[PDB]
RNA sequence: CGCGACCUCAGAUCAGACGUGGCGACCCGCUGAAUUUAAGCAUAUUAGUCAGCGGAGGAGAAGAAACUAACCAGGAUUCCCUCAGUAACGGCGAGUGAACAGGGAAGAGCCCAGCGCCGAAUCCCCGCCCCGCGGCGGGGCGCGGGACAUGUGGCGUACGG
C-alpha cells in the first residue's frame, strides 16, 4: 500500500555526507557524490542551475588564501624585507 | 651454451634501485611536535563522579586531547607529575572531548597526588 | 615580569625553552584553577598567558628560520619554504637575465640601424 | 496582419537579439581614453611628429574614386631608390616603408 | 642537397622502395601501442621544416588515429525530431584526423607544447602521425631566443584551442572572398560582429 | 543508533554543542538586535539530514 | 662461445624540474537541440543558438596576401561609420543575408626549414676558486662528463641572397 505503510518501511540511508564539499549527497551504492561528483577529479557544475553554481561558487566560503593574495597583489607581491625598524 | 633458458616465461629481470641523495631538503627543519605532554593533558576533570573515582579507586581522571592515545597519555601524566600509572582507559564523550580515566600504581596515592595538583 | 619580543631576542635557546615551559605549566595550573573555581584574576590571566606563549614561540621560530637562510644563503639549491613565494605564474614566467637574452641577428640589426630622434621642421 | 497600404517589411529580430544588443554609454569615456592616449604618446615621442610617419599620395583604386587621391600605407622600394636612401634607415627616420605596393606610372 | 633529396624521395611515394619502406614501418606501427614514443624523428627533414631542432627538449611522439567518419553518439541511433537532424552514419568531424592526434598527445603528455605534427604512414584502419613536443622548461629552450615564445603561457594547449597547423586548417581562415566567414578573427567572432545591434546614443 | 562511526560521532557533537541558548549578556552588547537563539532544532520536531 | 659498440626498449622513493584542480563576464576549439515562425507541416526558420565537453589570458583570437581589384589602381590584422536590409540564398514562401571600394580609431614589422660557405664555429650538466647572491649570473680553469654530422650556430628568407 503505496502511502502510509510505505513511508513505515524507510529505514537504509541511500546517501552519507561526502568528503569533498560536505553535502549529503554521497551515494554509498554507487560511490559517488551527486552534488560534487566526487569520486572524480573535476568538480560536478552546470550552467543549467545558476542557483548551484552560485550556491557553491568561489566567495561562498572563507577565501583564506585569496584575501592574502588580494592584498599581497595590492602591494606587489613583496617578499623579504622588512619596514625597517625604529 | 652455457647460459641456458630453463622456463618458457621472459620476467624483467631485476636491476638497481638507488637511494636517494638530494640535494637539498625539501623542508627547511623538522616539524615541531605541536602534540607535547602539555598539549597532550588539557585539564583535570572535578565532578562527583571523579571524586568518587579518586577516593576509590585510586586513579584520576581528565580531559584530553581527541589525537592522543593510551600510551601518550601515560607518558605525559608519568612525566609532568612524576608519578607511575598502572593503567588507562579511555572515552569520548558525546561533547567530543577525551575523557580518560588513569589508574596509579598502589604504592601512590590519588589523595595526595590531587593535593599536589590543587583539584582537591 | 611582563615579557616583550625586543627582550626576548637576546636569549639563548636553553633559557628561552625554559621561560616557554614554565609558562606552559602556569597555563596548566591556571586552566585547574578555571575548573575548580579559581578567582577572575587567574581567568584574566589565562589570555596573558597565552599571548604571552605566542609571543614566545614566534621569537624562537622566527630565530629558527634567519638562521636556516643565513646557513642555506649562497647556496645553490634551496629548500622550498625558503625560496620565494610570490604567485605560482610567476614563478612560472622567466627570469631577467634570459628574458634580455637576444639573438647576434637583432643585435646586429640593433646596432646598424638605429632609432633615430627628429623633428620635421615646417 | 497589413492594416490597409504599408511597405511589406522584414524586421531581422527573430533571433535573440537582446542578449546581443551593445550599448554606447561609454561613447565619451572611450573619447577621453583615446585623446590621453594620443597626449601621452605625444609627449612620449615629444620631437617626433605626434601622428606618424609620413605617408604617400596614392589613388583610390575604383573608377567611382579614381580622380581622388588619399594617404597609402607607406612608400615604395623604388621610389625608396631613386630618392636615394636604404629601407632601412628610412623606417629609423620616419618615412614608413610598404614593400608590397608596386608602381606602375 | 641530402634534405632536398629526402625530399623528393618522400613526394615519391607510390615508387616501389616507398611503398615497402611504408608498408613495413605501418605493419610495425600498428605492432606498437596507440601512443608512443618515439627516440628520434622518422622524417628528420619534414620535422625540421615544421620547425623540429636536434636540441635537448625537442621530444617526438606517434600517435595512432583510427580512421574514417563520425558516427552520431545516439542510442539505437534515435535522433529525436527534425529529419534534417535525423542523420547519423554518413556525419563527417569538423577536425582533421592530424588535429585530434596533435589533441592525444598534448593531453598525454600536458606538460609539453604541440608545436606540429606530420604523417608517417596511415593504413585502412589507422593513421599514423608524429607529433613534435617541446619542454618548455628545459634551459637549452628557455635560454635561448627564438624559441621562448613557446615557453611564454599563451601557449598552453595550442592544438586545444585549435591553433596549430592542422588545428588552423580545421577552422579555415584567410585572406579574401573564400574566407568572409571568419573575417573577424573567427567565425564566432564573425557571427557575433554580424549579428549583434549597435544601439547607439544618439540614434 | 548505538553503533557509530567517529566523524558522525562528531558531527551529532557539534549539533548537541551549539543547540543552546542564547548568554544574557549578548542582550545588554550596544546595537544588539537579536533577542534568543532563533536556530535551536528540537530532536521531535525538526531531524538532522543525517 | 666470451668481450665490447650502437640501436630499440625497460626499471628506479635515482638528480633537478614541469603538468593536473578552481573561476569562467569577455576569448578560442568542438559538439549541438527543440519550443517558435511558416496562421497546418516535413525543407526552411529558431540556429551554428541554448544545454554539453575541452583550453586560456589580462585580454584572447587574428595578422604581415597562394589578398582586393580590373582602376590613372590599392596594400597585414582588429574595431567604428557606410556599403546595406543591398548582391545573393530561400516550399524564391515565411524568412535569411555578406563582401570590396570610401571615411575614420590604431598603426610595426619580422623569423625558420630548404639552397650554400665557415677545422661544430653550437648547446646542456658537474667540480675549482675569483667577482656577486636575494626573480642567482659574469668570465677564467678542469689531459671533466654528455647532447650533437640521422645537422647545433653564424650569414641569410622571396622586399631577393
Ligand atoms: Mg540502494
Ligand atoms: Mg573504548
Ligand atoms: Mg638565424
Ligand atoms: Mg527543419
Ligand atoms: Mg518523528
Ligand atoms: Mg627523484
Ligand atoms: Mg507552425
Ligand atoms: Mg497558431
Ligand atoms: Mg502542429
Ligand atoms: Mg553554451
Ligand atoms: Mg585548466
Ligand atoms: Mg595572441
Ligand atoms: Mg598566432
Ligand atoms: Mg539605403
Ligand atoms: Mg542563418
Ligand atoms: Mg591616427
Ligand atoms: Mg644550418
Ligand atoms: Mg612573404
Ligand atoms: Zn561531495
Amino acid at each position: 500500500t503505496k502511502g502510509t505503510s510505505s513511508f513505515g518501511k524507510r529505514r537504509n540511508k541511500t546517501h552519507t555526507l561526502c568528503r569533498r564539499c560536505g553535502s549529503k549527497a554521497y551515494h554509498l551504492q554507487k560511490s559517488t557524490c551527486g552534488k560534487c561528483g566526487y569520486p572524480a577529479k573535476r568538480k560536478r557544475k552546470y550552467n543549467w542551475s545558476a542557483k548551484a553554481k552560485r550556491r557553491n561558487t568561489t566567495g561562498t566560503g572563507r577565501m583564506r588564501h585569496l584575501k592574502i593574495v588580494y592584498r599581497r597583489f595590492r602591494h606587489g607581491f613583496r617578499e623579504g624585507t622588512t619596514p625597517k625598524p625604529k | 651454451k652455457k647460459k641456458i633458458r630453463t622456463s618458457p616465461t621472459f620476467r624483467r629481470p631485476k636491476t638497481l634501485r638507488l637511494r636517494r641523495q638530494p640535494k637539498y631538503p625539501r623542508k627547511s627543519a623538522p616539524r615541531r611536535n605541536k602534540l607535547d605532554h602539555y598539549a597532550i593533558i588539557k585539564f583535570p576533570l572535578t565532578t562527583e563522579s571523579a571524586m568518587k573515582k579518586i577516593e576509590d579507586n585510586n586513579t584520576l581522571v581528565f580531559i584530553v586531547d581527541v589525537k592522543a592515545n593510551k600510551h601518550q597519555i601515560k607518558q605525559a601524566v608519568k612525566k609532568l607529575y612524576d608519578i607511575d600509572v598502572a593503567k588507562v582507559n579511555t572515552l569520548i564523550r558525546p561533547d567530543g572531548e577525551k575523557k580518560a580515566y588513569v589508574r596509579l600504581a598502589p604504592d601512590y596515592d590519588a589523595l595526595d597526588v590531587a593535593n599536589k595538583i590543587g583539584i582537591i | 615580569a611582563k615579557i616583550k619580543a625586543r627582550d626576548l631576542r637576546g636569549k639563548k635557546k636553553e633559557e628561552l625553552l625554559k621561560q616557554l615551559d614554565d609558562l606552559k605549566v602556569e597555563l596548566s595550573q591556571l586552566r585547574v584553577a578555571k575548573v575548580t573555581g579559581g578567582a577572575a584574576s587567574k581567568l584574566s590571566k589565562i589570555r596573558v598567558v597565552r599571548k604571552s606563549i605566542a609571543r614566545v614561540l614566534t621569537v624562537i621560530n622566527q630565530t629558527q628560520k634567519e638562521n636556516l637562510r643565513k646557513f642555506y644563503k649562497g647556496k645553490k639549491y634551496k629548500p622550498l619554504d625558503l625560496r620565494p613565494k610570490k604567485t605560482r605564474a610567476m614563478r612560472r614566467r622567466l627570469n631577467k637575465h634570459e628574458e634580455n637574452l637576444k639573438t647576434k641577428k637583432q643585435q646586429r640589426k640593433e646596432r646598424l640601424y638605429p632609432l633615430r630622434k627628429y623633428a620635421v621642421k615646417a | 496582419a497589413p492594416s490597409r497600404n504599408g511597405m511589406v517589411l522584414k524586421p531581422h529580430f527573430h533571433k535573440d537579439w537582446q542578449r546581443r544588443v551593445a550599448t554606447w554609454f561609454n561613447q565619451p569615456a572611450r573619447k577621453i581614453r583615446r585623446r590621453k592616449a594620443r597626449q601621452a604618446k605625444a609627449r612620449r615621442i615629444a620631437p617626433r611628429p605626434a601622428s606618424g610617419p609620413i605617408r604617400p599620395i596614392v589613388r583610390c583604386p575604383t573608377v567611382r574614386y579614381h580622380t581622388k587621391v588619399r594617404a597609402g600605407r607607406g612608400f615604395s622600394l623604388e621610389e625608396l631608390r631613386v630618392a636615394g636612401i636604404h629601407k632601412k634607415v628610412a623606417r629609423t627616420i620616419g618615412i614608413s616603408v610598404d614593400p608590397r605596393r608596386r608602381n606602375k606610372s | 642537397g641530402a634534405y632536398k633529396y629526402i625530399q623528393e624521395l618522400w613526394r615519391k611515394k607510390q615508387s616501389d622502395v616507398m611503398r615497402f619502406l611504408l608498408r613495413v614501418r605501418c605493419w610495425q606501427y600498428r605492432q606498437l601501442s596507440a601512443l608512443h614514443r618515439a627516440p628520434r624523428p622518422t622524417r628528420p627533414d619534414k620535422a625540421r621544416r615544421l620547425g623540429y631542432k636536434a636540441k635537448q627538449g625537442y621530444v617526438i611522439y606517434r600517435i595512432r588515429v583510427r580512421r574514417g567518419g563520425r558516427k552520431r553518439p545516439v542510442p539505437k541511433g534515435a535522433t529525436y525530431g527534425k529529419p534534417v537532424h535525423h542523420g547519423v552514419n554518413q556525419l563527417k568531424f569538423a577536425r582533421s584526423l592530424q588535429s585530434v592526434a596533435e589533441e592525444r598527445a598534448g593531453r598525454h603528455c600536458g606538460a609539453l607544447r604541440v608545436l606540429n605534427s606530420y604523417w608517417v604512414g596511415e593504413d585502412s584502419t589507422y593513421k599514423f602521425f608524429e607529433v613534435i613536443l617541446i619542454d618548455p622548461f628545459h634551459k637549452a629552450i628557455r635560454r635561448n631566443p627564438d624559441t621562448q615564445w613557446i615557453t611564454k603561457p599563451v601557449h598552453k594547449h595550442r592544438e586545444m584551442r585549435g591553433l596549430t597547423s592542422a588545428g588552423r586548417k580545421s577552422r579555415g581562415l584567410g585572406k579574401g572572398h573564400k574566407f568572409h566567414h571568419t573575417i573577424g578573427g573567427s567565425r564566432r567572432a564573425a557571427w557575433r560582429r554580424r549579428n549583434t545591434l549597435q544601439l547607439h546614443r544618439y540614434r | 543508533s548505538s553503533h557509530k562511526t567517529f566523524r558522525i560521532k562528531r558531527f551529532l557533537a557539534k549539533k548537541q554543542k551549539q543547540n543552546r541558548p542564547i548568554p544574557q549578556w549578548i542582550r545588554m552588547k550596544t546595537g544588539n538586535k537579536i533577542r534568543y537563539n532563533s536556530k535551536r532544532r528540537h530532536w521531535r520536531r525538526t531531524k538532522l539530514g543525517l
